[PDB]
DNA sequence: GATCTGGCCTGTCTTA
DNA sequence: GATCTGGCCTGTCTTA
DNA sequence: CACAGTGCTACAGAC
DNA sequence: GTCTGTAGCACTGTGTAAGACAGGCCAGATC
DNA sequence: GTCTGTAGCACTGTGTAAGACAGGCCAGATC
DNA sequence: CACAGTGCTACAGAC
């Protein structure tokens, strides 16, 4: 366990306090760029490359064969990993963009050509939905779940803005927890499927989703309505039977309580929760180490890197994992005049 | 003594502060008293009628998504952000009115001239109550180095954006033909005296997210308002108005935020055309107004479902600058200001590269390019009388362009025949500047107006011949657009200087005595007492004590 | 319908414009009018009282090289300079009053108090009115970025100095037999409200040249003056004054410059002892003080005529480093207020390096000195409400000096020894800090007074003790003046801080405000009327008006 | 006769709008500079070398014999030539103090030792003056003549501040022309005689004197009095008889009106007068070449370096000259913010 | 080869 | 050996 | 053809 | 014949930080 | 029983650019 | 222990 102190070299401007690293065939890209892309890079997405302290931002340049992505701030991020027919993809939605609104539309994003030299071109293929759409959500999670043996994905949590009858440009900036009704997507074709159950009380966000083995485990979030941050964990199983995606669900014994968490794998299955939050002021310092079996999911607090007093005491956090036990975290900095880079980083790794 | 409205008006509209005010008030009651002014408190409770949240009013039809309630005061501006850690930070204060009731306020204040103008047309009463139309210029600017307060939270940047409206006319219709009807038109909307603040925050222009969070709710009740006609009981009964709001009086770094244009030194120079630079360099002064609201929708749309599979270089091409979906509409319309500053800061450069010869020998060092500003603005001093300048301000842009500071800058190059060029320049010039920025060249400026195509035409074949070296492959925005686009605007419009970024702009100077004298001051106050008390030096109501009939 | 001078006193008192005045005039005028408020032409002929160069008096024995006219009013301080293009240029625009007429004008409007502290004390008013005392803190300090106007001429540089005084006390000693005796004694010194503005200029603090050529007049008038005794005619008496003059108020840079030192970080720190850097690191609570006018002027005929011909590095440490030509004469003493922000700044930095572990590390990398910064000022914005600054302004000196503003820093450090040791440090300071922030700590703080050489001698052994890393070879000016020479100066003078340059400093703020609100405004008349406008804003006559006696 | 431009590399806050240049035993050092001397060079005086246009300026340190000086603004300088017993001198009296002031006292200034490394070390002398002193002065000119054969000094010229009685804290800062007599300064012992003068009615001041062969001849310069600039120029001869040194003068009938002149020698004795004002307003361009002979002064105009349009413009210009034909000069410029250097320089050179 | 002294850069301090 | 991309660094521009 | 000032001096109008 | 209000006079203060594009070339991966 | 003046509340604005001294070391000239 | 504010809300005192 440790962790070392980052230089954001140039351009430190790009980071904004959500964000989403996507790891896939080593490199990983930052996305979510602040604000609307400019044209030092329009793609929108940067390769992230660590190199002696040194934290270096790269500008990609998507496929032509590619719609272009709007910097969204907290989506649902779901690795789905490679096989036929076309790997390996990160299902990106929705988020929401640099003007205020949630964009309810799923992306898929995806390697292209390399390099010639030490380049990566990527193609984003936005896909149609019919349905029973999923209502425009954000800090929702998506997960990648496979039942004999057809791939399908499942969509929950999150926030939404006030339905248009309660809006008011008074509560206008208000949010709340849309509704608990998982959605069942198929990669393609483009039909989501809307079910509900009656173990689910309530909408959670920020709910850090585990996913193997046609099941997935929500660990805590954040509900808005009771505001309590669920001890309670859950789990739900679907499985794909022609013609119907039948589901079910258990709530556990214990669950962690943390908000905003940051999943770094490590080994096959096994994570490394940080953790963004305990409770509404205080952040979670204690660092956790979660695995999952087919008997259910294990978990075991691992020694936490000796923070500098500056993270320790930093009111807010977040950053993204880089997989493979290693993970960056940011710690914004007042100070005068400007730095002008807004934010510490730190790089951390397990073992 | 004298009546509350008087002493009101006569402590807002000198700047004095409350306890400024009081002090005096304590002294002229006790030295020979027979106190004259009224206290604090009994202002105070003259002031509830003349800020909005008062005078009662209705929509027909009712607004879309806005509540019906019309008594609400000053809003904090975050307008229901939830402040949990874990989402987006809620940093920044602001505080507005709600639109819709800072508008019928603003309105009923004129209640006095519109029924004045009424009168004057000698037009019916009864009758003719509701074809009535309002044309409102909105305008919203950056503020920086602003400093901040400690406080008890939350953090906040530096800077301040201030958004603001004013009411340009007033105008009738019924019972049909007759044009529309002018009734009452602002007379100088250049004057701080007229400009309404709507909402402050602190925010910097340049992080959109914040800026669209703040401003999200007012952009729903404008579109939300353009369809409804509002009810207003006035003269004693309901009358119905229609608003058309001109957006006109932005900067147009913050033009191309909103539109999501990529700025601002970007290939595309035009916000209202598709040219780029090299083909506004070619044919300066022939050019069509294309770009608006609807179509940058369109067009943000291809650039994101980009549907034919265009690579980026030349998707770029296909939708013309567009990277970004606007969030407002402002009116396809020119700035006066920066027009102004933008040609004075050219031709402070001509100017500076013509000291020294520089197309004889292109490649000039730092060193001679120091040295030639220093002799230029030493003469400029000596004999114009002003002083060497950080940054151009369009004070100094008036009497930079004048034919006199010409002719004591055409001693400067040896050159006889530059002279000529640059001294005509000049003149021409001149000869159009009045075209945009008087208020209504309709009258005022007709005969430069009927020849300003020709005049420009002239102006941009000088250029192209003995000014090419610098223009090659290269424009500012503003000679462009100034070249190109106005005969076009003041068609559309009539007035190019009318709806100008002065009223805004200017006003920011009260904000910032405001800031100071009348605030809190604290955090969490203040901003609510720099406005409310920013809307009452603004009202009419007050100022027409100012004259007392001379 | 008030008294002229009543309604004066509201106009200069609660800073209205002569044209926000006049506005206010004609509008309660026209209505209800039965005007009230007095026209401006008879406010101008109403101050013409208060000014300088109005009331007659004269010196005994007659001053030497000063005219003795005594009707001379805002003076132009160019004094003369020939202005020939062939000699050294007059760059520079200032104006001042004539010294002494200042002063009879400012005790002339003291007459009013003398009088009624002179029958307070029931000493008969008609005797005994030769022997009076009359004591006047100067002080000098400049001002940065004012913009220059463009304006005609001359060419002149941005910065600004402002020359004032405040009149401390003044006593009496007749017959014979008793001390002096104490009549008037200024209330809150530190007001803004009483500095009176003397000499305004334009010109920077670091050229040495213009500054002594425009200041040499107002030191000749002052070293002429102390010879002579006043005659004035007050309470109906002619009576007699004589003035101690006391520089204390300039800051720390300006004694150094105006004496002759050698500014600011040399080896040789005490302003009024001669000892060196390294040798007031390893004793630091025992010092006698030395430096004095005559002593340095000596001091420098010694540097220049150099009779023992040592080398350049000796004959500097012979001096004990004065390598030129003091002119002005000031007294030995420390000023308040940057010793209050220089102390701070010093624990800043301790707390900076207590935050990391740098005796542990003794070799620091850049990063994390920035990134100890940020941790700090994240601490001091969630508890303290602080918010950090670039340059330290007292009041947030005043909100850092507190102990439990180092309480919400003793929670960042790990180490428990340390974490005790620097709050046993700070409450050293709070207990030693009154003696020279206080007025008269001869009275308010006795006990503090008397333990503070053994307070200092506690707190510089704790220094030495665990933080020598930083205080080896190095101390901060203010850390030794205020460890060394405190108990020797109020034991002097009485009581500092008094003294402090606050009293100056606040009033830059009017010269602001002054510079915008009054202005007249054109580069020629704008120093004469915001030196005048200023002048009428210090006077008693008018602030007596304003309290309107409960 | 050119000039080149010339950048003042770092430090040129030095400078200052009238100042000396000493040009002795080869290269010439600065003398006077703003304010009060700074630890940096603590002797005031600095070494100039001009090399690839840059012009550099450097620390000179005095022996520790030797006194140090004030940093004068306007001095007489007289440049005492090799002789017995000990060349080279430089007799300084006695320009305006820093702080403001005239100062009375006389200054000898010379080379002492050298380099080890290209570095000299200098003395300066204070002379005690036995007299008969010359009132306290400035702009007055001073110089060096030989007859049969020993060797005095000659000093006229120059303003001082108004009497002291006469002078009030309002007309403190004016000046007058002091009174038209000259002071014949032996350099050793400190005698110093005053003598009128009936064919000069006048003091003047700036005006640049040239010695040859026990005659010195005055170049035109500004009258305070009447505010005129004379075109006469005028010449006295020095008699040094036992023991007695009478002095006789003579009226010429036209020479060059001028102030604020830079004298370059050149040949043997011929300097060109590099110009200065010729009016309160207008200042010379042309640049004049003075030879010295016995029959008398010959004059001729030169053709001048064409000036760039920023000095043929420029409100006033100074400099000095550093012998052999090459000369320095100084424009004031403005701009902002500050450049910082407030001079732009140029140095120019005959043939 | 190899000093010396400067020269600049860097480095920091201490004042405003 | 020698491309290509990415890099900064610089050299500009244009707006604020 | 921004606009409301910024103070003082002359120069007219008012009982 | 004093009192009073307004136009001459020259000039301010509010217009204040980022990004785009083009060329070089050295570093560094690819073969 | 309305009217009126003053203390709570937390916080501002005026404190804003230079120089000194120490050590290394590369450039650059004797020798 | 700088000092004069900065506006509003409660909370007392006044016919
Ligand atoms: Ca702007
Ligand atoms: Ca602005
Ligand atoms: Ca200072
Ligand atoms: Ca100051
Ligand atoms: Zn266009
Ligand atoms: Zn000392």
């Amino acid at each position: 366990m440790s962790l070392q102190p980052l230089t954001a070299v140039n351009c430190g401007s790009l980071v904004q306090p959500g964000f989403s690293l996507l790891d896939l065939e080593g490199d990983v890209y930052l996305f979510g760029q602040k604000g609307w892309p400019k044209r030092s890079c329009p793609t929108g997405i940067f390769g992230v490359r660590i190199k002696k302290g040194e934290l270096k931002l790269r500008a990609i340049s998507f496929s032509n064969n590619s719609s272009y992505l709007p910097p969204l701030r907290c989506p649902a991020i779901a690795h789905f990993e490679a096989q036929d027919g076309k790997p390996e993809c990160y299902l990106i939605h929705g988020g929401r963009t640099p003007n205020n609104e949630l964009s309810s539309s799923l992306y898929m994003l995806s390697v292209d050509s390399r390099g010639c030299n030490r380049k990566v071109t990527l193609r984003c293929e936005e896909k149609e939905l019919v349905g029973d759409v999923p209502s425009a959500r954000y800090g929702h999670t998506l997960s990648v779940i496979n039942s004999r043996g057809k791939t399908a994905c499942v969509l929950f949590g999150g926030r939404s803005y006030m339905p248009p009858t309660e809006r008011t440009t008074q509560n206008w900036n208000s949010v709340v927890d849309c509704p608990p009704q998982v959605y069942l997507i198929d990669l393609e074709f483009g039909c989501c499927t809307a079910h509900t159950l009656p173990e689910l009380t309530d909408g959670q966000s920020f709910h850090v989703a585990l996913a193997r083995q046609d099941c997935v485990y929500f660990l805590g979030g954040h509900i808005l309505s009771s505001d309590c941050r669920p001890s309670r964990l859950i789990r739900l199983h679907v499985e794909l039977l022609l013609g119907s995606p039948v589901l079910t669900c258990t709530i556990l014994h214990e669950g962690l309580t943390i908000t905003s968490a940051i999943a770094s794998p490590i080994g096959y299955h096994e994570y490394i929760i940080f953790g963004g939050y305990q409770s509404e002021t205080q952040k979670r310092m204690e660092c956790t180490y979660v695995g999952l079996d087919d008997v259910g999911v294990h978990m075991e607090s691992r020694e936490p890197p000796q923070w500098t007093s500056e993270i320790s005491h930093s009111r807010t956090w977040f950053g993204g994992s880089l997989g493979k036990g290693t993970a960056l975290v940011a710690i914004p900095s007042e100070g005068n005049p400007t730095p002008p880079e807004a934010y510490h980083f730190y790089q951390v790794s397990f073992q | 003594g004298l009546h509350p409205a008087v002493c009101l008006a006569i402590r807002v509209n000198t700047f004095l502060s409350c306890s400024q005010y009081h002090k005096m008030y304590r002294t002229v009651k006790a030295t020979s008293g027979r106190q004259i002014f009224q206290p604090l408190h009994t202002l105070r409770n003259a002031e509830k009628e003349l800020l909005p949240g008062f005078h009662q009013f209705e929509w027909q039809p009712a607004l879309k998504n806005v509540s019906t309630s019309w008594d609400v005061g000053i809003i904090d501006g975050l307008s229901g952000w939830t402040v949990s850690v874990d989402d987006v930070p809620a940093d920044t204060i602001s505080r507005r009115f709600r639109y819709d009731v800072a508008l019928v306020s603003a309105l009923k204040d004129l209640e006095e001239d519109i029924m004045e103008g009424l009168r004057e047309r000698a037009l019916d009463d009864s009758m003719c109550t509701s074809g009535f139309t309002v044309v409102v210029k909105e305008s919203c600017d950056g503020m920086g180095d602003v400093s901040e307060k400690h406080g008890s939270g939350p953090a906040v940047p530096e800077k301040a954006v201030r958004f603001s409206f004013t009411i340009m006319s007033i105008s009738i219709r019924l019972e049909g033909e007759d044009d529309g009807i002018t009734i009452f038109q602002e007379q100088k909307p250049n004057s701080e005296l007229s400009c309404r603040p709507l909402c402050l925050m602190f925010v910097d222009e340049s992080d959109h997210e914040t800026l669209t969070a703040i401003l999200g709710p007012v952009v729903a009740e404008r579109k939300a308002m353009m369809e409804s006609r509002l009810i207003i009981s006035v003269g004693g009964l309901l009358r119905s108005f229609r608003f058309f709001f001109r957006g006109t009086g932005y900067d147009e770094k913050m033009v191309r935020e909103m539109e999501g244009l990529e700025a601002s030194g970007s290939t595309y120079i035009c916000t209202l055309c598709d040219s780029t630079r090299a083909e506004a360099s070619q044919n300066m002064v022939l050019h069509s107004i294309t770009r608006s609201h609807d179509e940058n929708l369109e067009r943000y749309e291809i650039w994101r479902k980009n549907p034919f599979s265009e690579s980026a270089d030349e998707l770029r091409d296909r939708v013309k600058g567009v990277s970004a979906k606007p969030f407002m509409e402002t009116q396809p319309t020119l700035d006066a200001l920066h027009c102004d500053i933008g040609n004075a800061t050219e031709f402070y450069k001509i100017f500076q590269d013509e000291i020294g010869e520089v197309y004889q020998k292109p490649n000039p060092s730092r060193e001679e390019r120091r040295r030639w500003r220093s002799t230029l603005d030493k003469q400029l001093r000596k004999k114009m009388k002003l002083k060497p300048v950080m940054r151009m301000n369009g004070n100094y842009a008036r009497r930079l362009m004048t034919r006199e500071a010409v002719e004591a800058v055409c001693e400067l190059v040896p050159s006889e025949e530059r002279r000529e060029a640059l001294l005509k320049l000049m003149d021409l010039y001149l000869q159009m500047k009045p075209v945009w920025r008087s208020t209504c060249p309709s009258r005022d400026c007709p005969d430069q107006l009927c020849q300003y195509s020709y005049n420009s035409q002239q102006f941009a074949d000088l250029l192209s011949s003995m000014f090419k070296y610098r223009y090659d492959g290269k424009i500012t925005n503003y000679l462009h657009k100034t070249l190109a686009h106005v005969p076009e605007i003041v068609e559309r419009d009539g007035s190019i200087g009318a709806w100008a970024s002065e009223g805004n702009e200017s006003g920011n100077k009260l904000f910032r005595r405001f800031r100071k004298m009348n605030a809190r001051q604290s955090k969490t106050f203040e901003l609510e007492d720099i406005l409310k008390h920013h809307w009452l030096y603004t009202s009419k109501y007050l100022q027409k004590f100012m004259e007392a009939h001379k």
